[PDB]
């Protein structure tokens, strides 16, 4: 194929001449390889998948490490190049199909850290030495926060759920509620709070949680987003 | 003796098939579920029929349609046991693994499993006919594969 | 889309949100999705760290007493082994059995100890979200 | 804006009384779009005729069908063609007496009064989308289905076998309700139609919006009669620039534009709600008539006779009896269609038109249309004139005129059509 | 095989396509008259999927014709008698089985094999039924 | 591989990968040494359209 | 990086994901039988195809993406 | 049986409760004679187990609910099935008396604490609130400053004054801090050395 | 061995492949009455209609979703038909409805798929990874029961023991309080009416035939 | 699972189970009508 393109350049005049270059392996060589390489996949060999090979710095295979001697091969057809590229990718394979378990799932270092993403705040006796918070107004106010060192990633914090749909719960009642004289009323549970009135509705939700919660919902939301900015 | 000549080797194949295949899916997919290896039943389900495929004709069955010994699909002797008065007789076997292959029609995929001299001996003296069909026996005569 | 979780990812929990996930978008979104959680976790992780250290591992207390006991136990029956109170089988059989069962119960009570004394011990969060180590691998570094 | 209640679509545009096309309130699109509905190259547009689907932009041809609206199943209503009963949005809890009553239906008579028992349970429980979609469905006083109608239309209408089968349907439709809304229902049932005007209203509803398609639902293909939230915002045409279209994987219903066909700015997009029935089957289901209708039909009974063969190459009209359409190579329109269709006619291998008897079969059958359009008491324009201007906009009552209307000038164009090819045969 | 490939696209397709008893017969004559292998147990198992379709399919003068000419050309008279005992009831059954003297001729090679195997008490009928 | 392979249905990479990258010269091999064996391994295809027994290339 | 996306939608489009592939493949060696330009630089002709059925799919995505 | 054009429909989780009401401007009072429940929407009435003395004259009242949230979190099929489902579950109503039943636009509006009736979704059942008042003053006291907490599942009611009232934080904390003393004695206890230990 | 076993399970179903939407079945293999009965039904499809009185709730060949089978074990619909591989009218191939729903997405098997090496493979791999509770002192304290009650014993260990074939009351006189435990029939409680006991003892215990040699 | 021991019990679950009943015991003189064939099988 990279003499193949070195005809299309008609940087060669001959199949000799283009492998003459190719011996010599001047920079015009990587260029031709590069076009080459842009768009064509191949396949992988332990176990065998393929994928989009990317021309990469130094000499050994780089491979992703959730796909992860392995061998090396071309689809050499237009139909073959067809089949790998629709059919052969892990895109389409995300399934183990002896249940259709998911294989790609965040495991090793990745899954712990998701834990301690999610390990959150410490509870009670392990926070408190005798028995007796910031607001947010939103998220990125938080994560300004801590990037300013304001509040830890351990530190809980109250942020306004103004999408006060699809608050998580436990089927707890209200740990307590609060009523004002003037029929305001607080909801306070063990992970969010609720402020509402027999007047007027519902103000705000307000979830105690984290910047580790907080950071694990918003990179889920913003990768359903950063996906579906092609819909556009 | 309770259902007869017509009736009693049909149905007797059925309930053993159907028993065996209950047995089979129970004694293999308790293996994996107490090992907490789980698999849906459907993969199981295709082995199972493939060993509870066939029924042998018994020597009281000697015909000229089929001859003892012979191994024939259940639903070719259910089929021939309602069309056929020919003293149809069979019972049902459960082919093992390494017997279900090396009795598969395709004789490419039974040579090239296993036996490989004698399943050429008999299929040539059979002049046998693979018709090509099935993945096995294709990737030896390098085809697209019918599939 | 997804509910706000405010609880902690075990290894089952992340197997029920990208199983749902993709039973949800199918492939297109949850391709992406997973592949960005790969870089979230990386990130917290590096911010973070699991290293391990030689009193992260954490011998569950009692232990001494339970050898103890069983030491003394032991020590007990081979007296009366000597003395032909007992035959050889049963002192085998005690042998085996009550080390058996207070290595169990050294493991039955490893995890408890960590969630209950020690939760963001290294190997706890190691065995417990799944990453590497079994809980027998671990209970065979600490118990 | 997962939530809310009461959107409407602004009376502003219904207010032709003093003498045309804003755009649909955004909430009518976003109430979808939040639910997955997609609309490309396409708006929702408010005349007094109510809502249509106009081209927002010029779409170039495409080789394959191109996408103009995706619509997600789980919006959709459904009921079974055929007479084992199943609901695939499943709205229906098991054992309620919406199922008896549904069941006591006949299996074909009645697939509009179960479609009117399922959209009313649908207003009934919340958080379906009908519970926000029904206040865009046209009311009781401007929906155009004659089972809302009365005698006072019905004699307008001068059409004694259509007044007939109208009558016999709104018999139907309050017999059942008096049968299955008597006191003795649960109030869970009571509720849903109280009266007999919310009933009547309910069945007109869901008469002149029943799409149906042969459909797959995972494995089951199956035949069902259904009501999709904006694909029966579409308004018909014989000569269609969409189809609905079912994509089983994803449970879409697709709004497709033809393939090959270019589509401008402002274009309505229609599709053909039934292809091969008459106007007054139009009108007896749907509600409206069109005068393009290539499919009407005229009482002739001369014998009289034109070379049809002729009357399609004089007006450059192609294809099978099935398939008769027009090209580029003005006048002819659907009208002509459909007079090539039902004129009395001849065709013979080969031979050709007598050009003086076929001048005299213009001539008699000129005459026949003539006291065909004698037989009213008023000519078109007249009618027009009662359009152009009207009292009160009372739409059983415009309708009635239309249908009146548009069958004198069909005549009319047949007069014409006539004329012109008497004269353009030479 | 040919034959039966198509046999196979029609008894597993939509009902608009399932077979009919000429489809049937068609595909019967096609392994009766096969050159080079036995074909008994095939059409065995085709008549017995012709009566599993009992409520859609019934036989023809052809169908039990084609059966004769089996159970006749291989030795398997003890069925072929039943047959012709059915196709007495068509008019002509016994024109078709001699089907204009080609193919071989399947009545002459049944009535030898109820001549050999001394099936007399048959082939009376037989010989009345012509 | 070849299992894997053809449980995707992928089958036109499985021929490039067991033939042109390397009838097939091995299935040649395996009917010539048959046929050295005394055992004709012939092959046919029928003619969907005249049912003519073609005798393959081998 | 988006055009699996638009191989998704059209597996989703096509009723059978081998025929869609088949599809495809017939496609794209119809193109390069009825057009001899060499097209086989940084642009590919399966890329070709993807891209004009998702045009066809009313999708702004260029030649290749 | 009855009808409900009169009637709130008191929606709760297991039952719906009909209360009679007068016509008022804004529906707001109540009779609280005439009792009936009814299961979600099944139009059959019986009396509610009254359980506490209740007043027998029209009195406006505002009401809420006790009900917890449920993420239902449903199995989803493929048409894109929404992968999350909550919903509200109201497990208990209460309905607080109006201070001499002003109207809520009435300058001097207050909610009479003192007259909570508790409408329970489970046993089927209305009682009267025992309220407890910490602040001083009695009857004659400054009503505006009073603030309900109640607790207990709603067994308990406490009126206290505005100032006091604890934070969210330190509320969640405080609850916390009792439920993991309680657990972490009940590991510690195993222990041999429990016995000659301090709570350190 | 899982080697050989994936082999030989391939070489016996290489040829199953989904040639055919339907092979019009008749019949269906009967499930009834748990998690099982789930994994056994989700992604079938049925073999006949099925009707919660005069509601029809599942129409034949309807595919086995999450939601049907909940109404089904709510409302007690046993004899819920559904087309196994063993319902199919062909042993050398399987029709798409007769294996249901795809290894690898929601809706139909699909033609061509070769579900037999799938099958194969899908058992072969995980062959790869194929391989009395004590009663504890919860207190120190005295213990205390009634000895009467209970029959002597000689222990697998040669210690004397009771053993019991009641509920048994065992009191621990701790500390602080009288706590209490419950000892099961048939079991062996290895301490005495009036024993000290440490927290975490063991107080209560709930072929081959190998030569030992002295 | 078991089927029975006994032939007629395991009939019983035949019928229960609908692996085979009564209305798939047909046969050719009982389908295409051979009503004659009774009088010859049997003497
Ligand atoms: C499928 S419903 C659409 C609902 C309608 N857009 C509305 O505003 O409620 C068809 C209705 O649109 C109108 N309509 C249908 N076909 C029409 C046509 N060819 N010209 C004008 N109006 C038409 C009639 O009032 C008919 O009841
Ligand atoms: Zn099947």
């Amino acid at each position: 194929f990279v003499i193949r393109g070195l005809i299309r350049q008609h940087l060669a005049s001959n199949i000799g001449v283009a492998k003459s270059q190719i011996r010599e392996k001047k920079p015009i060589v990587w260029e031709i390889l590069q076009e080459v390489m842009q768009g064509h996949p191949v396949l992988l060999n332990r176990g065998i998948q393929s994928f989009q090979p990317i021309l990469v710095e130094g000499r050994t295979i780089c491979l992703h490490p959730l796909v992860c001697q392995m061998a090396v091969h071309v689809p050499l057809s237009l139909e073959a190049q067809a089949e790998a590229r629709l059919l052969m990718f892990s895109h389409m394979n995300l399934l183990s199909p002896a249940i259709g378990d998911p294989i790609s799932v965040p495991t090793q270092d990745m899954l712990i850290g998701l834990y301690v993403l999610t390990s959150g705040t410490r509870r009670g006796i392990c926070a408190n030495r005798y028995n007796p918070e910031p607001f947010f107004c939103n998220s990125y106010d938080a994560i300004g926060a801590y990037r300013q060192k304001r509040i830890n990633l351990d530190s809980p914090l109250w942020l306004r759920w103004q999408l006060d749909q699809r608050v998580i719960a436990s089927k707890e009642v209200p740990i307590e509620v609060h009523y004002e004289s003037f029929g305001n009323y607080h909801e306070i549970y063990a992970h969010y709070l609720i402020v509402r009135s027999v007047k007027k509705e519902t103000l705000y939700i307000y979830i105690r949680t984290t910047v580790g919660h907080i950071s694990f919902y918003r990179e889920i939301e913003e990768a359903i987003q950063g996906f579906s900015q092609a819909c556009s | 003796r309770i259902l007869g000549i017509p009736w009693g080797f049909l149905i007797g194949a059925e309930l053993t098939i159907v028993q065996s295949r209950i047995s089979l899916v129970n004694k293999i997919q308790k293996v994996y579920r107490s090992q907490g290896v789980q698999i849906h039943n459907r993969h199981i389900e295709i082995i199972v029929r493939q060993i509870t495929s066939k029924v042998l004709v018994s020597e009281e069955g000697m015909s000229n349609v089929f001859l003892p010994g012979e191994l024939i699909g259940l639903l070719r002797a259910e089929r021939t046991g309602r069309a056929l008065e020919e003293a149809i007789c069979y019972r049902a076997v459960l082919l093992g693994i390494t017997r279900a292959s090396l009795n598969t029609q395709s004789f490419i995929s039974e040579a090239s499993f296993q036996e490989t001299a004698r399943v050429l001996a008999k299929a040539a003296l059979r002049g046998r006919i693979d018709w090509l069909k099935g993945l096995k026996e294709n990737v030896v005569l390098g085809g697209v594969i019918p599939a | 889309n997804l509910v706000f979780h405010n609880k902690v990812i075990d290894g089952t929990a992340i197997k029920r949100l990208i199983s749902r996930l993709i039973d949800h978008f199918g492939m297109a979104y949850t391709s992406h999705i997973l592949d960005q959680v790969k870089t979230l976790g990386f990130q917290q992780a590096t911010a973070t760290s699991i290293s391990l250290g030689i009193d992260d591992l954490l011998t569950i207390p009692s232990k001494g007493w339970l050898v103890q006991d069983a030491e003394q136990q032991s020590l007990i029956l081979e007296k009366h082994h000597h003395y032909g109170n007992v035959h050889a089988v049963e002192k085998l059989r005690q042998s085996i059995e009550i080390w058996y069962a207070t290595s169990e119960y050294l493991r039955q009570e490893m995890n408890p100890n960590f969630r209950m004394t020690d939760p963001f011990n290294p190997v706890h969060m190691m065995s417990f979200s799944g990453a590497r180590g079994n809980a027998s691998q671990v209970h065979q570094l600490v118990g | 804006a997962s939530l809310e209640t009461q959107p409407f679509p602004l009376f502003q545009s219904p207010a032709s009384e003093e003498s045309e096309l804003e755009s649909a309130d955004p909430d009518f699109y976003k109430i979808g779009y939040v639910r997955r509905v997609r609309a490309y190259g396409v708006e929702f547009k408010e005349g007094p005729d109510g809502f249509g689907i106009y081209a927002s932009k010029d779409i170039e041809p495409r080789r394959r069908a191109r996408v103009i609206m995706e619509i997600p199943h789980e919006l959709m209503i459904t009921i079974r063609q055929k007479h084992p009963w199943m609901f695939f949005p499943d709205i229906v809890p098991i054992g309620h007496p919406i199922f008896d009553i549904i069941n006591s239906t006949d299996p074909e008579r009645d697939w509009d009064l179960r479609l009117a028992c399922l959209l009313l349970f649908s207003f009934d429980r919340e958080d379906h989308f009908w519970r926000l979609y029904g206040d865009f469905l046209p009311a009781a006083d401007e929906c155009s289905s004659l089972l809302l109608a009365t005698e006072e239309d019905l004699a307008e209408l001068q059409d004694p076998q259509l007044v007939s089968t109208i009558r016999q349907q709104q018999k139907r439709v309050l017999e059942f309700w008096e049968k299955n809304w008597h006191s003795g229902v649960p109030l869970k049932i009571k509720r849903l139609a109280e009266d007999a005007e919310r009933f009547i209203w309910a069945v007109s509803i869901a008469q002149t919006r029943c799409i149906s398609m042969k459909t797959r639902i995972g494995a089951l293909v199956q035949d069902l009669n259904m009501m999709i939230p904006y694909a029966d915002m579409l308004n018909h045409s014989f000569e269609p620039n969409c189809f609905l279209h079912w994509r089983p994987k994803d449970r879409i219903l697709e709004v497709m534009s033809n393939a090959g066909q270019a589509i401008k700015k402002g274009e309505e997009m229609t599709i053909n709600y039934m292809p091969g029935q008459k106007n007054n089957m139009l009108m007896e289901r749907y509600g409206f008539s069109t005068p393009v209708n290539p499919w009407d039909a005229i009482p002739f009974s001369g014998d009289s006779r034109i070379h049809l063969n002729s009357f399609l190459s004089v007006f450059n009209i192609f294809g099978l009896p099935e398939e008769y359409y027009h090209d580029s190579e003005s006048f002819v329109d659907g009208a002509v269609i459909a007079a090539a269709r039902t004129l009395p006619t001849w065709s013979d291998i080969d031979l050709p038109p007598i050009p003086s008897a076929e001048r005299k079969a213009v001539k008699e059958l000129q005459d026949e249309c003539r006291k065909m359009l004698a037989e009213y008491p008023t000519t078109s324009e007249q009618d027009q004139k009662l359009l152009d201007s009207l009292s009160e906009a009372r739409t059983t009552f415009a309708t009635a005129v239309k249908y009146r209307m548009h069958r004198k000038m069909f005549i009319g164009k047949i007069i014409k059509a006539l004329d012109i090819y008497q004269e353009r045969l030479l | 095989e040919v034959a039966y490939a198509t046999f196979e696209n029609m008894e597993y397709g939509e009902d608009f396509m399932k077979p009919d008893t000429e489809t049937y017969n068609w595909v019967i004559q096609a392994y009766t008259r096969a050159d080079s292998y036995d074909r008994v147990q095939d059409v065995a198992e085709l008549l017995g999927m012709m009566v599993e379709d009992y409520k859609r399919v019934q036989p023809n003068v052809k169908t039990h014709a084609l059966l004769v000419e089996c159970f006749t050309k291989y030795c398997v008279v003890k069925e072929a008698i039943r047959h012709f005992r059915a196709l007495k009831n068509f008019e002509g059954g016994t024109k078709v089985l001699h089907n204009a003297g080609n193919f071989e001729d399947p009545l002459s090679l049944y009535l030898r094999a109820l001549c050999r195997e001394g099936r007399i008490v048959e082939l009376i009928d037989a010989l009345d039924a012509m | 591989e070849v299992w894997a392979l053809e449980g995707f249905g992928v089958a036109h990479i499985l021929q490039e990968m067991l033939t042109y990258k390397s009838a097939p010269e091995s299935f040649r091999l395996l009917v010539r040494e048959l046929r050295s064996l005394a055992l004709e391994l012939n092959h046919f295809l029928v003619s969907e359209k005249n049912f003519q027994i073609n005798r393959k290339e081998v | 990086k988006v055009m699996t996306m638009d191989i998704e939608r059209l597996l989703l489009s096509e009723d059978n994901r081998f025929e869609f592939v088949n599809s495809v493949a017939a496609e794209a060696t119809e193109y390069v039988e009825k057009n001899r330009d060499e097209y086989g630089g940084t642009k590919k002709a399966i890329f070709h195809v993807l891209s004009n059925r998702v045009n066809d799919l009313g999708f702004d995505r260029p030649e290749a993406y | 049986r009855i009808n409900e054009d009169e009637f709130h429909k008191i929606s709760l989780l297991d039952c719906d409760f009909f209360i009679r009401k007068p016509p008022d401007p804004d529906n707001d009072v109540y009779d609280f004679r005439e009792m009936y429940v009814t299961p979600p929407d099944t139009d059959i009435y019986s009396v509610p187990r009254v359980l506490a003395p209740m007043p027998q004259k029209y009195i406006r009242c505002a009401m809420s609910d006790y009900g917890c949230y449920d993420v239902t979190e449903p199995p989803i099929d493929a048409p894109r099935d929404p992968l999350y489902k909550s919903e509200r579950e109201i497990s208990k109503v209460f309905l607080t008396k109006h201070y001499r039943n002003r109207r809520l636009n009435d300058p001097e509006f207050v909610l009479d604490f003192e007259e909570i009736y508790v409408i329970d979704s489970k046993t089927k059942s209305i009682t009267r609130a025992r309220v407890l008042v910490t602040v001083p003053g009695g009857r004659k006291r400054d009503r505006k400053d009073d603030l309900l907490v109640i607790r207990d599942n709603g067994n308990s009611f406490k009126i206290i004054h505005v100032g006091e009232r604890d934070d969210p934080t330190t509320v969640i904390e405080r609850e916390e801090w009792t439920k993991t003393r309680e657990d972490m004695e009940k590991h510690l206890r195993k222990l041999r050395d429990f016995s000659v230990s301090n709570w350190f | 061995d899982a080697g050989y076993l994936t082999r030989r399970l391939v070489e016996v179903v290489q040829h199953i492949v989904v040639r055919r939407t339907d092979c019009g079945t008749i019949r269906g293999i009967s499930v009834s009455p748990e998690r099982i009965f789930i994994q056994t039904l989700i992604g079938r499809v049925l073999a006949d209609d099925i009707y919660i009185g005069s509601r029809c709730v599942a129409f034949r060949n309807q595919d086995l979703g999450i939601g049907l089978v909940n109404r089904f074990i709510t409302f007690g619909t046993q004899s819920i038909s559904i087309r196994t591989p063993f319902t199919c009218r062909s042993t050398s191939w399987i029709c798409r409805l007769c294996y249901g729903r795809s290894p690898t997405h929601g809706d139909l098997v699909e033609l061509g798929e070769a579900v037999g090496i799938i099958a194969g493979q899908s058992i072969g791999e995980p062959g790869t990874q194929l391989t009395a509770e004590h009663v504890r002192a919860p207190y120190n304290g005295k213990i205390k029961f009634n000895e009467d009650l209970v029959h002597p014993t000689r222990t697998r260990h040669g210690h004397p023991a009771f053993l019991c074939y009641i509920d048994l009351s065992v009191i621990i006189e701790s500390e602080d309080i009288i706590h209490s435990v419950t000892i099961p029939p048939k079991s062996f409680l290895l301490v005495q009416n009036d024993q000290y006991v440490e927290s975490e003892q063991v107080i209560a215990e709930i072929k081959e035939r190998v030569r030992k040699y002295i | 699972d078991w089927f029975p021991e006994e032939p007629f019990e395991a009939f019983k679950e035949m019928r229960e189970r609908k692996v085979f009943d009564v209305s798939d015991m047909y046969t050719i003189a009982d389908v295409w009508g051979w009503t004659w064939e009774k009088d010859f099988k049997n003497k």
